[PDB]
């Protein structure tokens, strides 16, 4: 990203869950679910030693995050050019027309594309 | 193969924003590029639909967003704002007024 | 008058945005960017 | 690049199907992501021409 | 890249406009096989200058 974007205030994306995906706020370690289970899982004086990364998890996230929800809901409207104001509904209808798909698919089944994508995560 | 001699869409392979074109240039030891690429500069806030409404169905942008301020409404693209006439040459017919959000009547 | 000074990075300016549903920005203006690429191709043949 | 930001049509590339979009999260020594792929659920056998 | 007429410039949907020095018709970049120009085969905006 060419700078951190932030997470927009309100999270609409159309009813998916990505609270579970960018970080939670209220955690003193600020990492999304998605995060906490695999970083829970993902594991000197002779010499050896290891040094710091520059950029703390938390710092990567932040990274990630700005590149992930401009992903769902502006693509990369935030980078070449100012951003465009693309409500998630229109965001996902041009994803669709984007694949070949028409548009008619995420009016009409706008809250099973809604839960497909939430029970997959 | 992609830039030089096309127009690949890869993101920011050859730099960030739309690829245009590369000029290769001869180097010791290597390659270098003049990488062209297409960014928008200035863009305004304007009012838009994914349809317009006319004798209930929905007419889509053959690609593209509609615009939807004041009296009159028309077709541009996402990467430029040269508006144009809602017509059948411009636009498509599936769907109704009752499926796209934000569908403004409007004689097609 | 120069000092070195150890900070917290911020790793770029916040771009703070929100969206409403009504309105896209749409471009009237756009630039042709020209950048260069240096690119390592072979090395020193060494024999 | 191609698949988070963007929907890259490389034939199964982020995983099976057609991409839509792609989302990356954080991890110890990586990167883990949730790729979301465009899949034909049901079709039928028309006459054609 | 374009065909003046009623004062405004009509482009090719998809191609090129060829002529033969007795008509224009739409060819591809990828295959010269001329289609008459129609509002079916051309798009029209601006103006012809
Ligand atoms: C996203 O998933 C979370 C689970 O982390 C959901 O939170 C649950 O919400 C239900 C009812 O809404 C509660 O009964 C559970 O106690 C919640 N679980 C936790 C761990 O807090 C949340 O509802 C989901 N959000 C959406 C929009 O589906
Ligand atoms: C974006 O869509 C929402 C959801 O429809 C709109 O919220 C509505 O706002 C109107 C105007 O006050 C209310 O009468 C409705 O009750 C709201 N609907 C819901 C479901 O709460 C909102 O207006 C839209 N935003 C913009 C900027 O157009
Ligand atoms: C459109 O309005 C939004 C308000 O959220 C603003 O942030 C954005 O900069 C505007 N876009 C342009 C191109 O002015
Ligand atoms: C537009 O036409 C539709 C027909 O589907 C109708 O439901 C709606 O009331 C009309 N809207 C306005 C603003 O006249
Ligand atoms: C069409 O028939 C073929 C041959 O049995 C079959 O393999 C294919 O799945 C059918 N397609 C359908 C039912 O959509
Ligand atoms: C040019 O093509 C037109 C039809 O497209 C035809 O009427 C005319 O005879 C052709 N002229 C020559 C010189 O071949």
């Amino acid at each position: 990203v060419k700078q951190i974007y932030k997470t927009p205030p309100i999270k609409d994306f159309g009813g998916f869950n990505f609270s579970q995906i960018l970080p939670d706020p209220s955690k003193p370690s600020k990492r999304s679910p998605i995060e906490d289970l695999l970083f829970n899982k993902v594991t000197k004086f002779n010499g050896l030693t290891v040094l710091p990364p520059l950029l703390t998890d938390e710092m990567i996230a932040q990274y990630t995050s700005a590149l992930l929800a401009g992903t769902i809901t502006s693509g990369w409207t935030f980078g070449a050019g100012p951003a465009l104001q693309i409500p998630f509904p229109m965001q996902m209808a041009y994803r669709f027309n984007g694949i070949g798909v028409t548009q008619n698919v995420l009016y009409e089944n706008q809250k099973l594309i809604a839960n497909q994508f939430n029970s997959a995560i | 193969s992609e830039c030089v001699l096309g127009q690949s869409k890869r993101v920011d392979f050859c730099g960030k924003g739309y690829h245009l074109m590369s000029f290769p240039q001869s180097a010791p030891h290597g390659v270098v590029f003049l990488h062209v690429t297409y960014v928008p500069a200035q863009e305004k806030n304007f009012t838009t639909a994914p349809a317009i409404c006319h004798d209930g169905k929905a007419h889509f942008p053959r690609e593209g967003v509609f615009v939807s301020n004041g009296t009159h409404w028309f077709v541009t693209q996402r990467n430029f704002y040269e508006p144009q006439i809602i017509t059948t040459d411009n636009t498509f017919v599936s769907g109704n007024c009752d499926v796209v959000i934000g569908i403004v009547n409007n004689t097609v | 008058s120069q000092s070195i000074i150890a900070y917290t990075m911020s790793l770029g300016a916040e771009n703070s945005v929100a969206y409403s549903n009504n309105s896209i920005a749409i471009p009237t203006n756009f630039t042709i960017s020209v950048t260069t690429e240096i690119l390592p191709v072979s090395m020193t043949k060494t024999s």
